[PDB]
RNA sequence: GUACCGAGUGAUCGGUGGUGGAGGUAGAUGCAGAGCAGAUCUUGGUGGUAGUAGCGAUAAUUUGUCUUCAGCGGCAAAGACU
RNA sequence: AAAACAGUGAAAUUGUGUGUGGACCCGAAUGGAUCGGGCCCGUCUUGAAACACGGACCAAGGAGUGCACAUACACU
RNA sequence: AUACCACACACAAGGGAUCGUUUGGCUCCUGGGACGAGGAAGGGCGCAGCAGAGAGCGAUAUGUGUGGGAGCAGCAGCAAUG
């Protein structure tokens, strides 16, 4: 909701940041064997547990 | 290939006529496809083929043996032995009455006509003798 | 026969040892063989190739052919060399680069720290030589 | 029933964010953390070996560790403009 | 590149392919199987007949608890069906190589469906909720299509 | 690895033709984590049932018109409902 | 928890073509109708085809071992 | 049995066994046994030209000195004034 303390909203800043998917350019990369970002989440599918 | 055993010519018919085609497959084989045809001999309790019941099958056994005689002959009337070098031939030498010769499959073309080369001279009969060597 | 024992034979030490080089040992990779002349003009047998100079190559699908060094691929250790080429099926050009041990020098590109690197080599060599 | 309606009034929350191990469990009413006891002055109990093995030194950074066992194997030379107070010592 | 199933010449024939196409495996073979050895302007005006209701596909391996139908005498049986969203695609198909014809030089005419398949693709997965907190798969079984026309000898 | 053909009472062994693209045996001895149909066996993959059972408690929907390229999607006009 | 090579690519299972049969095995044959014999395996049990239990199908894994102490045999 | 069901063989699907390979594991031996009020171990947050995770580093987030010496993996730019 919209009241919240400092210490959540921190922990909501970081969980949005965080969020994205591998920026195309690297993917061209001779050494790069990575395929999708397995960290990426859903608001529908998992928990942050901020609370 | 048309060859014979020059000792057997005028009987190798009558020994090639006379050789068994049963085959002893593994029971119940027939029924699941998890089970393969090789030989095992059934151990149950209840089982109709070790008890004997008329109507089963038959199971291996020594009364089925061939003759000493005729044992390992193959229908041209030869036993076979292994080779795989030119100086593999030099044992024949004595034994070329009833013995022949079969090139291991994994000698290669180039190596192969140096052995038939010497098979020729020695007068060793090559039962692979056209093999892969037929371009 | 080996004697001294803090030195391994293993072959899955050596070959990590050789893929996970860095800094001068990675440059040791890129050495080449002299040809006899160059072996006259200069105390040293072998060097790392460089852009610029000139190659003999004497092993693979380009053999007999000689040219000048475009570039030098440090990470998948292998050399571009001037008009060793394949055509692709639109007919654009692709350099092959060849591998370091399969070449031979013929003559040396001056540009640079190249004679004072040479200079420090022939010195360490005499240095024990002479005692 | 204490099935499926029981599950639609579950709306508190006891545990928040502890300030010494990170790890959601700092029950509020009790004031107390279930991972790590703070506010006592020494670190919880753990369970069993397996458990306490993946929050022991060199399972994070060792910043400090490392840096001390390079000092030492160089001699502890300390800054180079402040020789003299290091000789003299 | 792509190995069709069975060897006819480059020259006086026709050939498609498409591989994973989303339409149902058993429904799409039940319509190949009645219109194979048809001459490719019968086959073309059959299939208008379906999508109009005026004609029907027949059932033989696909078949059970299927409808009774009096169009379905035209092939000996009593059961038959309309599945309008395979008929589209095939017919759709059958079209292009009637331009591939022409383009190519034979006729428009005296060509003849000498051969025709259906193969299943992998499954894509889905899922439906049950009761008592059960989970159930819920599938879809998408297809792969080749078709060759002969010109007659006559 | 796959078709054929030969040898052995049998456990198994040998050859020939396609596929494959870098390693492999025969004799005598040594050490064993050394042979499967089953255990409501363990893990992974696939059938028949089957184009079947079902997918539709609640207020309700029709016509034209544009997109969509084939969404009862959007907009007008009616008909209803909380 | 899973997930090695952008190699090789078995079996279960599916489509098309060509052949042979109506569950299948053993013995013996025809140009051709077929003749004779056979109940479903594993397991406890006096006794199983059982209206006793386990088994839908295929691959891979899967169960008398190591040490100490006396012992009888064979070998040095 | 025109079309169903079964089996055999050839071709196409479906799955990942087998054989070939291994910058990983395990066991034995030898060395080592070096933290913190000068703020540790462990947690959080920031820092790249295009940068999510991981690695490295603290608002000095690639600074200084010594010994060397050729490129910075993609694209744009840098480099014997390193
Ligand atoms: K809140
Ligand atoms: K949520
Ligand atoms: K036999
Ligand atoms: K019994
Ligand atoms: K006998
Ligand atoms: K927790
Ligand atoms: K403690
Ligand atoms: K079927
Ligand atoms: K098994
Ligand atoms: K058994
Ligand atoms: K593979
Ligand atoms: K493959
Ligand atoms: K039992
Ligand atoms: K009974
Ligand atoms: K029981
Ligand atoms: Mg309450
Ligand atoms: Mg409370
Ligand atoms: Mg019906
Ligand atoms: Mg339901
Ligand atoms: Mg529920
Ligand atoms: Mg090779
Ligand atoms: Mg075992
Ligand atoms: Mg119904
Ligand atoms: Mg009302
Ligand atoms: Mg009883
Ligand atoms: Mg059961
Ligand atoms: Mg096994
Ligand atoms: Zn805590």
């Amino acid at each position: 909701g919209s009241i919240k303390t400092r210490r959540i909203k921190v922990q909501l800043v970081s969980a949005l940041k965080k969020n994205r998917c591998i920026p195309q350019w690297k993917r061209a990369c001779p050494g790069f064997k990575q395929q999708y970002n397995f960290t990426k989440r859903s608001w529908k599918r998992k928990t942050l547990k901020a609370c | 290939m048309d060859i014979v055993n020059p000792s057997l010519s005028k009987v190798i018919d009558i020994i090639n006529k006379g050789k068994s085609k049963k085959q002893f497959k593994r029971f119940q084989s027939w029924r699941v496809k998890r089970v393969s045809e090789s030989w095992r001999k059934p151990r149950g309790i209840d089982n109709r083929m070790r008890r004997k019941f008329g109507g089963a099958p038959d199971m291996p056994g020594i009364g089925y043996k061939k003759p000493n005689a005729i044992r390992f002959l193959l229908p041209n009337g030869y036993r076979k032995i292994m080779v795989a070098c030119v100086k593999d031939l030099e044992a024949l030498i004595s034994l070329n009455s009833f013995y022949c010769a079969e090139i291991r499959h994994a000698v290669g073309s180039k190596k192969r006509i140096e052995i038939l080369e010497r098979a020729e001279e020695l007068g060793i009969l090559v039962i692979n003798k056209e093999g892969k060597l037929v371009k | 026969m080996k004697f001294n024992k803090n030195v391994t034979a293993s072959r899955r030490k050596n070959r990590k040892a050789h893929f996970t080089s860095i800094g001068l040992e990675r440059t040791k990779l890129m050495n080449a063989p002299l040809s006899k002349d160059l072996k006259e003009e200069y105390g040293i047998k072998r060097i790392a190739v460089r852009p610029g100079d000139m190659v003999k190559v004497v092993s693979g699908e380009f053999k007999k052919k000689e040219g000048v060094v475009m570039k030098v691929n440090r990470h998948d250790i292998k050399i571009e060399v001037e008009g060793c080429f394949v055509q692709k099926e639109d007919g654009k050009k692709i350099n092959k680069g060849i591998h370091p041990s399969n070449l031979r020098i013929i003559k040396l590109s001056m540009e640079k720290d190249r004679a004072e690197i040479i200079n420090k080599k022939v010195e360490a060599m005499k240095s024990e030589v002479k005692a | 029933s204490k099935g499926t309606p029981s599950n639609g009034k579950k709306n508190k929350r006891n545990h928040t964010t502890c300030c010494r191990c990170g790890s959601v469990s700092f029950h509020k009413q009790k004031g107390k953390c279930s991972s790590c006891a703070y506010p006592e002055k020494k670190m919880k109990k753990m369970q069993n070996r397996k458990a306490m093995l993946k929050k022991t030194t060199g399972t994070g950074k060792m910043r400090h560790m490392k840096k001390e066992r390079i000092s030492r194997r160089a001699g502890y030379p300390g800054n180079p403009i402040l020789k003299e107070i290091r000789n003299k010592i | 590149a792509h190995k069709y199933s069975c060897d006819i010449s480059e020259a006086t024939s026709v050939r498609s392919q498409y591989n994973n196409i989303k339409i149902k495996f058993k429904n799409t073979r039940e319509v190949c199987n009645i219109i194979k050895t048809m001459e490719l302007n019968k086959a073309i005006a059959y299939l208008n007949d379906v999508l109009r209701f005026k004609k029907c596909i027949p059932v033989f391996r696909f078949a059970k608890k299927c409808g009774r139908t009096p169009q379905a005498k035209e092939f000996g049986t009593d059961k038959g069906k309309w599945p309008v969203k395979s008929v589209a695609f095939v017919k759709k198909m059958l079209e292009d190589l009637l331009v591939e014809a022409e383009k190519k030089g034979l006729g428009t005419s005296e060509l003849v469906i000498k051969h025709i398949q259906v193969n299943q693709a992998p499954k894509i997965y889905g899922r439906k909720h049950g009761a008592f907190g059960r989970i159930k798969p819920y599938n879809k079984s998408p297809s792969h299509i080749e078709v060759i026309a002969v010109k007659r000898e006559h």
